[PDB]
RNA sequence: GGACCCGGUGAAAUUGAACUGGCCGUGAAGAUGCGGCCUACCCGUGGCAGGACGAAAAGACCCCGUGGAGCUUUACUGCAG
RNA sequence: GCCUCUAAGCACAACCUGCGGGAACCCGUACCGCAAACCGACACAGGUGGGCGGGUGCAAGAGCACUCAGGCGCGCGGGAG
RNA sequence: GGGGGAUGACCCCAGGCGGUAGGGGAGCGUUCCCGAUGCCGAUGAAGGCCGACCCGCGAGGCGGCUGGAGGUAAGGGAAGUGCGAAUGCCGGCAUGAGUAACGAUAAAGAGGGUGAGAAUCCCUCUCGCCGUAAGCCCAAGGGUUCCUACGCAAUGGUCGUCAGCGUAGGGUUAGGCGGGACCUAAGGUGAAGCCGAAAGGCGUAGCCGAAGGGCAGCCGGUUAAUAUUCCGGCCCUUCCCGC
RNA sequence: AGGUGGAGCCUGGGAGUGAGGGCGCGAGCGAUAACGUCCGCGUCCGAGCGCGGGAACAACCGAGACCGCCAGCUAAGGCCC
RNA sequence: GAGCUGGGGCUAGGAGUGAAAAGCUAACCGAGCCCGGAGAUAGCUGGUUCUCCCCGAAAUGACUUUAGGGUCAGCCUCAGG
RNA sequence: GAGCCGGUAGCGGGCGUGGAUCCCUGGAUGUCCGAAUGGGGGAACCCGGCCGGCGGGAACGCCGGUCACCGCGCUUUUGCGCGGGGGGAACCUGGGGAACUGAAACAUCUCAGUACCCAGAGGAGAGGAAAGAGAAAUCGACUCCCUGAGUAGCGGCGAGCGAAAGGGGACCAGCCUAAACCGUCCGGCUUGUCCGGGCGGGGUCGUGGGGCCCUCGGACACCGAAUCCCCAGCCUAGCCGAAGCUGUUGGGAAGCAGCGCCAGAGAGGGUGAAAGCCCCGUAGGCGAAAGGUGGGGGGAUAGGUGAGGGUACCCGAGUACCCCGUGGUUCGUGGAGCCAUGGGGGAAUCUGGGCGGACCACCGCCUAAGGCUAAGUACUCCGGGUGACCGAUAGCGCACCAGUACCGUGAGGGAAAGGUGAAAAGAACCCCGGGAGGGGAGUGAAAUAGAGCCUGAAACCGUGGGCUUACAAGCAGUCACGGCCCCGCAAGGGGUUGUGGCGUGCCUAUUGAAGCAUGAGCCGGCGACUCACGGUCGUGGGCGAGCUUAAGCCGUUGAGGCGGAGGCGUAGGGAAACCGAGUCCGAACAGGGCGCAAAGUCCGCGGCCGUGGACCCGAAACCGG
């Protein structure tokens, strides 16, 4: 039987047909971040490779 | 007795006649032919096999006990001398004077 | 009084295996077994301890495993009272 | 056990005594037993509680040397030194 | 890899080929399930024992000797499968080694006797060791080990005709000795009573509980063994019926 | 450009070691001391980079071990025994 | 004599007892012993089998209560383009 | 159905077809212990009342039978007559209830409500007609299997834990009582109208019950039992039961050959070496009882409920509901409900009162705060069947004078050890010898099959023979050349070595090893990358929409075949609303995801990845009894 992380599965997560997953930019924000405007045009989704193995995977089945 | 052990198992450990079970057989012509229901045990023959094979005897002690029988003439002696009757194994035996003078004996078998 | 010679009895840890010499050199840096050399018949028993890194025991002194177990206080938390 | 007595029954039949007849069970004993028969896995110079512990000598005394009664020569013997 | 492969195979040359972790491909025997229009063997299943044909090989075949009954699959399937090796587990078997030990330095030696055979048994005579023990006794523990007639295979750290070893037979008797048929402390139980989540805890009286209390005898004889019990002589106690 | 010839690139499954040293050289430290360590450039060994040599000696000079015992040229290194 | 002792019992093993060293608790109690969690976990240690073919490794870098582990890279191998 | 006094084969004696041994079932004895129970007690022993013969009581008095523990009802009277408790491998619910270990620490968490202990029910308990579920105004007992779903979701959101309604399936199934209203009374207070307990009314299934007034209406509706025989199934033995013989190599044949038969029963096993036909009490197939336990099924028992409107109304509970403190639930303090309760307040009887997840309006559901309820799932001590299940170090450890020998005070541990043969025909007799054991004879196919006596290998100890051995180094040894010795694969090889020639053993871990680092004394057998569910690529192949749960039926062999809830692909893009081959950011045509079909899917077989004790053994320790 299986299941996954369904944790990583909910926040940052699920995958396209494709074949291949994504998760929200993740620069700095929501935490510390007086910082500046235009960073703030810094969060949109980033897709990390290789490793969206264990990802996928371990997650596999449902998403 | 649907396998290989209750075969022990309804003739020896249960009724010992169901080893007379075992004294079971046909004998000559006469008789025979003539049907094969209802025996006598300590009757004559006439074995059919080994050495012995082909002789001439009778019936002398239901053995059923040892799980066959004796016939005054298959035998043999010791070695310190005196002579014996030997074991009959139950298999190759052999009746065609059904005993039966004895009332008794024409009232089952023949 | 053993030990030694007789008769009687008759174990035991360790050990891959082995007919296992000294040298001066060497190799993983303290070699009977590798190189050169020198003495060198085959076996034994009564002994004497040096070497076989001899035996005993997978160091207790050491460090390493985000091992364990006991006592301590202004260590953390929690319970008993 | 001895004496005091309620309940209570004796109180010519309750207890004490005297004589005569009658009754008296259940289970334990052998031999070892400062010990090859008991604990130490073994015929292991280890331990194990009570009774006078015979005498002669030593100031006395279960200390001591010899021995009384009784016990035993150790359960492996010779032979060199 | 490439030049034509008919299924093999054959020819060129290019082209290497030492290899532990470790990666890919190919084969071998091992016990089983097929018996994909499969069955061998008393003139041997199989394992064993020994070998100068077949394969790179791990194995094959095959022939000689052994041994008492099986099982083989030409092909695909399945799996508790291949071992020096884990100071591995289990079993046997060698070492050292005919050296180390005989369990207290309280010593023996001689004559006869029995026996197949006696330093190691029996009788006997010297001698040594006890002697507060290497004494008899009561207990506790162990339970036939005790005696008698036979016997030595192993146990006796040598023998062994000896045994506290084997088999057989036999041995231990009590109104008064000890235990009960009497008594309670500790303690343990424990109707009632008291409190636990349940199991349980405590616990009065009464009961269990002993070489503590209490209670009526002793000396001699008598077998291979028993004995205050068996003999006998002497000394008693409790209950019962009668008067 | 390419004489080469046989490495190259992407997708994808299966991995192992995740700590090495030795030598030359250029640097660091260090008593320019160590078979010291510390980074680099090439090699080297990897428990077989097994054989030759330097006596012996992974390892430094030459060498790439498919197999052929009674062929032939050489390497490095040697040719008085 | 806080004397030695037999016999009878009481306490008990995270708790007892202790004229108290962590002693003694059925011959090694710094927390007994048997069965049970259970074949506890165990970066460490060993151990890790029949043949043969093909190629051919790393012992660096990056982050770690991580440094004698292991993630991702770098160097291997096989399937297709 | 004709043999026997059990495994004892041996001596000595005996019962038996005017139905013995033994197979069955129901019996009468059942000594002492053990819940023990009459009383005591270190079990298996020792003690007391009533009856009892009366018994030797030779001119003198005893065992036997018996009897009675204590907690439970209650005919209470002075209490007479019923139930219980002790077990029991595994399985069941309640009562109580833990660390390891994972999280690569560890306090939250996990292992778990597991392991254990306790109580107790049963042959099955568990549970069980709804103050239920959810929302299509849809569903309805409880349970269990598949599925839902590893989804919704819980969380140092980390390791992990991880529901349910709905759909498919097995089964079906429903009933009661306080429930003061009515009347009956019985007992009290003290006469009224109070509480009380036995009788009925009703004694609620899905809202009703009574009490009143008129319509009523005037026989098929059996449960969990109750009942009768019924097929009562089994209970052990029930018994028939097709068909060959000659010849033959054989110590033995059932083999090799010739003819011969069976047949719904060529299932196997026993038969001197392999039979359909020799034995088999087998499958063929029919058989069978007077006693012990069912459904099916037949009947009455049938216990039992079963219609109309109206009326102001009184009638299933003592605590619902609310505050705090825990539970269970997927819910780990949370926006956090339902149900269950530890303490404290302490409502209502049908416009009542909980519920649909804080709460509130409205809608929709349900009617508590007592009880009984077979069947559908679990579990093997028992008996049977069957085996790509084992063969004496495997299997349960234990294939038969084993949970016994044996160490442990105890709890507890806990072994080893099977095989002659066709049957004993098991070795009379003679020999050396105290014997054991060895030499002959005899059984015999063979005893080097010979009494722990089938096969009986290695290691290891012997007896002879070939070769070889005293100026010689290495485990090894292997290459050369020589002599002796044998040539059942001869002009080629065997074996042994005298010399010389080149040579550092073998395993793990190691930068590196001969090793002086460890591993191993020797031989034989055991002994270590497995299985399951998932997922993951590769491949062998069946359809492209592909594919099957659980179950229903069919089943020497037993033959699969139907089952269409589901689930992956059929667009995806997004937190979502939602849009959609387009979409999200945004107010901009600038990018992210995708479109572009290339389409899988099931299965088989594999290299792997997760959960697993899971490559195999290894410790110190924690936790329970």
């Amino acid at each position: 039987p299986k299941m996954k992380t369904h944790k990583m599965a909910k926040r940052r997560i699920k995958i396209t047909g494709t074949g291949k997953v994504m998760a929200f930019k993740s620069g700095k924000r929501h935490q510390n971040t007086g910082k500046s405007g235009d960073e703030i045009r810094g969060k949109g989704k980033g897709f990390v490779l290789a490793k969206a193995e264990w990802a996928r995977m371990k997650l596999m089945l449902p998403r | 007795s649907k396998q290989p052990d209750k075969q022990r198992k309804s003739q020896r450990r249960a009724p010992l006649h169901e080893r007379h079970k075992q004294v079971r057989a046909t004998l000559s012509a006469d008789l025979r032919e003539e049907y094969g229901v209802r025996v006598n045990a300590g009757d004559t023959v006439e074995v059919l096999r080994g050495d012995f094979a082909g002789e001439e005897g009778e019936v002398i002690n239901v053995d059923l006990d040892k799980a066959v029988i004796h016939v005054e003439d298959v035998t043999l002696e010791k070695t310190d001398g005196e002579e014996v009757p030997r074991p009959l194994d139950t298999s190759n035996v052999r009746v065609t004077d059904l005993d039966l003078e004895d009332e008794k004996r024409e009232a089952r078998l023949e």
